[PDB]
RNA sequence: UGAGGUAGUAGGUUGUAU
DNA sequence: TATACAACCTACTACCTC
């Protein structure tokens, strides 16, 4: 007794019937149904009755609309409850509800009170039942990979995710404290107002006829009231301002602007060179800047073959959604602790199979290092315009409500 | 401290109407929707070419293993996947000789070369579609190698009208015929074959052979006129479309050329899935915004097929791109749209630097969780970790999708269902999904086939004449 | 170009004042 | 007409993995 015979009506439910069979077949065991297994030439009720007598060990019925009050399925459920019976087997005859027009109340009662096995959302689930009660039941099973390989995939199929919260840390620096306002000088004097605008100490550059600054007048006294308007940040972050003198998005551009020369000019004060991109520009640490290249063991810069390879961090001050910095990371490579190469394609092929073995961990790792090895205080640090800009060294962090168990 | 919200995967369906979210699985499981009774190729190439594309076909048959088949699923056999016969018994072989390919292929220029190549190959093409009186569904066109390396815009011989592209020339000189036809390398069918410096391959698909058999085969039955696999969670009559534009480069005056990509429900529970074509033209250079009367003709064409295909009205028309439309094309998209249908307008970009790092795993964040910044915006993760797969479909940290609804007025989740939805109907690829919507992709596909060559004048809506 | 992803290199446009 | 930049746009490779 090994056979797991299928019970269906011939004529209208085929594709399911051959579905399953096919199927478990595949799977290691042994079927039989009359569509797939019946000889030609052969008495096929004696032989159907035999089957179920003396061959099958489980006996599954496809209960469907069509199958309901079908003569030879009836006749076959009735051999089979005759054999079960005497075999005291309570676990032989399994339906499988694979129409979702039958209605509970109308399916026949010889296996109303059986538990059937539910196929109509989805026949892999239905399949995934089908061998947890058989496994459960020690139905007889003869396999030899590849039988494997399908239960794998089967079972698998339909894996989702756990409601498990999680905390992911972005890159994105928040912005906790703005200067009391922003300054407006119409100076138009003083060597046609600064005609430099990119050599003065504090960040600073030239409107329609005046100076925007956070700074005080009497501080770019070295390179070089009446300043009107002075519009506080707290009253233009909110976008509430107008009027023809300055557009609100325009003000917007102005002190991102000058957040961006801020830190420019910070922390290329930091006695760290930097890096030209296509676009952007981006600032490395030297390899003996470092005691030694493992702050707070993050193992900052290190060696390929010979190359040393350094990570740097490019930041860009932005305002929407809110006023952040948003910083990236890039890995720079120099045939010595403090060079250039100068060769574009050898620094980009040598970049790609450096960033092949990081992964994750790594890169918050490192990012979070290099953040705060930036920082001046204990949990910030403060960029100078008179006035001082705090801007925190963690970043931000998302809470999600669904996660997975690797 | 931010929350993110969790869009929940969309589900494909497959024959006998089974519903599945990995399109592999499905396959293997239950089979394409429609069936076809076989595929008859015509190979293009040299002997070795027939030799190596009768190898591939033949080692095709039997079932495929991967290393690990946790990550990728074993492909099965041709026809035990989508029951349908391709084999090398019914090849229609053309011959190209080695004489013919080195006499153009040496010579001078760069766009010299690839016409008279493309030429080369396509007149055989044609003159076996009229003159031959065998069916062929698809032609498969195997390039040695030296084409493929030497057929490139910026390419460099080694000391000794037209786009310079092979692939894109060939593709469009070949669309007033309306021939299917798949571009093979040597070395992607003979890579075992193909060692650098000591033996070792240049492309290693030991471990890999099982997804570039699944791969080559859903094409190779897409091409073919099979349905693999559709969208189960289709809404009502909204209408998707994309744009995208193109640059026609130093072919005729600065232009650019916008090409659309139309999706939607029909009436026989499918999808329609083809793109809007006659890439509507900008002469204005660096500008990516349709002029107002070329947008009212966009948007009337494709209102038109809608209503062919249905025959009513889009409840509701999406539109996606990788720009911001104005405000005077918006007007003129208004102008035709009726009262009834809902027009929104979508900006889908992957620029904005958002790199979320998981606090202790060594895995990447969850595929699927989106950021919701405010009633238009919305940060979503379409590429990294999926828990059926045990890796992510990325390498380092993933970017995520900056989804803002530029105009109208619909709601975000929605939005960001619809397109996580529309990222699953690649058909030039069998994966479990890609970050880009479909849409999108396949205009750019369409875009960069159709720039390619000038003589064009009513290209075909069908995908499978481009991808 | 079997297919995706991540980078890098370049150029262009709009607006803001000279 | 050039500067300078904020905010967006495409075109073309090289590399790694499925
Ligand atoms: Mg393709």
């Amino acid at each position: 007794r090994n056979k797991i015979f299928i019970s269906h009506a011939t004529p209208d439910d085929n594709d399911f019937t051959r579905w399953l069979a096919l199927k478990l077949i595949g799977l290691g065991y042994e079927v039989w149904c009359d569509i797939l297994f019946l000889d030609k030439g052969v008495d096929f009720w004696s032989n159907i009755e035999k089957v179920i007598r003396e061959d099958t060990c489980k006996f599954l019925l496809v209960s469907s609309s069509y199958s309901n009050q079908r003569e030879g399925v009836l006749k076959e459920l009735a051999v089979a409850a005759k054999v079960k019976k005497q075999l005291k087997d309570d676990k032989f005859i399994i339906p499988l509800a694979i129409d979702e027009q039958l209605s509970y109340d109308d399916i026949n009662i010889d296996i109303v009170r059986l538990n059937a096995i539910d196929f109509k959302m989805s026949w892999a689930r239905g399949l995934k039942d089908i061998l947890e009660a058989f496994e459960k039941q020690k139905v007889p099973k003869e396999v030899a990979s590849k039988s494997n390989l399908l239960y794998q995939q089967i079972f698998l199929h339909d894996k989702s995710v756990i409601e498990k919260e999680e905390i992911y840390d972005s890159n994105w620096l928040s912005i906790l404290s703005f200067p009391e306002e922003l300054r407006f000088h119409e100076y138009n004097w003083m060597l046609p107002k600064r005609f430099d605008v990119r050599e003065l100490t504090f960040p600073a550059v030239r409107y329609k006829n005046y100076l925007c600054t956070f700074a005080w007048a009497y501080d770019f006294t070295y390179h070089l009231k009446s300043k009107t308007i002075r519009i506080p940040t707290e009253e233009i972050l909110s976008g509430s301002y107008d009027s023809n003198f300055i557009r609100n998005a325009e003000c917007k551009r102005l002190i991102v602007q000058l957040l961006n020369k801020a830190f420019e000019l910070r922390m290329k004060d930091k006695e760290v060179q930097e890096y030209e991109m296509s676009n952007k520009t981006a600032y490395w640490l030297e390899k003996g800047k470092l005691e030694k290249d493992k702050f707070e063991k993050t193992m900052l810069v290190g060696k390929q073959k010979d190359k040393n390879w350094h990570f740097a961090i490019s930041g860009a001050s932005k305002l929407y959604p809110f006023p952040v910095l948003m910083i990236s990371s890039h890995i720079f490579f120099t045939a010595d602790g403090k060079k250039l190469i100068d060769s574009s394609s050898v620094q980009h092929s040598s970049r790609r199979r450096q960033g092949k073995n990081w992964w994750n961990n790594t890169w918050r790792t490192k990012l979070l290092a290099f953040i705060k090895y930036l920082s001046d205080d204990d949990t910030s640090f403060y960029l100078e315009m008179e006035e001082k800009v705090f801007v925190s060294n963690e970043p931000v962090k998302f809470k999600g409500n669904v996660s997975y168990n690797i | 401290m931010k929350e993110l919200i969790y869009i929940e995967e969309p589900k494909i369906l497959f024959a006998h109407g089974q519903k599945c979210t990995d399109a592999r699985d499905g396959l293997a499981l239950f089979g394409p929707l429609n069936n076809l009774y076989g595929i008859k190729s015509g190979v293009i190439g040299t002997k070795q070419g027939l030799k190596i594309f009768r190898d591939y076909l033949d080692h095709i048959q039997k079932p495929i293993y991967n290393s690990n088949s946790i990550t990728r699923p074993m492909f099965p056999g041709f026809e035990a996947v989508f029951d349908c016969k391709w084999e090398s018994t019914g090849i229609t072989f053309k011959e190209v000789t080695n004489e013919d390919i080195g006499k153009f292929l040496y010579n001078s220029s760069t766009h010299k070369r690839t016409y008279d190549l493309v030429s080369l190959f396509i007149d055989k093409i044609i003159s076996a579609n009229k003159n031959e009186d065998e069916n062929v569904d698809v032609w498969f066109v195997i390039v040695p190698d030296e084409i493929y390396k030497y057929c490139r815009p910026n390419s460099v011989l080694p000391k000794e009208n037209y786009d310079a592209q092979f692939h894109d020339q060939f593709k469009a000189r070949l669309l007033k015929h309306t021939i299917p036809t798949q571009i093979f390398r040597e070395s992607t069918l003979a890579w075992r074959d193909f060692k650098n410096a000591f033996g070792l391959p240049i492309r290693d698909f030991s471990k890999i052979e099982g997804h570039l058999a699944w791969t080559i085969s859903t094409a190779a039955f897409y091409k073919a006129g099979g349905k693999p696999w559709k969208l189960s969670d289709v809404r009502n009559g909204v209408c998707y479309l994309g744009l995208v534009y193109k640059k026609v480069e130093k072919s005729k005056n600065p232009r650019n050329a916008c090409c659309a990509a139309q999706m939607f429900l029909d009436n026989g529970d499918g999808t329609v899935f083809k793109g809007e074509v006659g890439p509507w033209y900008n002469p204005k250079n660096g500008q990516y915004h349709l002029e107002p009367k070329e947008a009212k003709a966009l948007l009337s064409q494709s209102l038109q097929s809608y209503k062919e295909q249905i025959g009513e009205y889009p409840k509701e028309v999406f539109i996606h791109a990788k720009t911001r439309f104005n405000h005077q094309e918006w007007d003129a998209f208004l102008e035709v749209t009726p009262k009834e249908t809902n027009l929104v307008g979508v900006t889908i970009s992957k620029t904005k630097p958002l790199k979320l790092y998981k606090t202790e795993g060594d895995y990447t964040i969850l595929r699927g969780n989106a950021y919701v910044v405010n009633e238009r915006s919305a940060f979503l993760w379409t590429v990294g970790y999926v828990p059926k797969i045990q890796t992510a479909l990325s390498m380092e940290v993933p970017n995520p999708l900056f989804i803002e609804i530029n105009k109208g007025e619909a709601d975000i989740k929605q939005v960001l269902k619809d397109i996580l939805s529309l990222t699953k109907l690649n058909y030039n690829a069998c994966i479990f999904a890609d970050g880009e919507p479909v849409t999108l992709r396949f205009a750019d596909k369409i875009g960069e086939i159709l720039t390619a060559s000038t003589d064009i004048k009513t290209p075909p809506l069908a995908f499978k004449y481009y991808i």
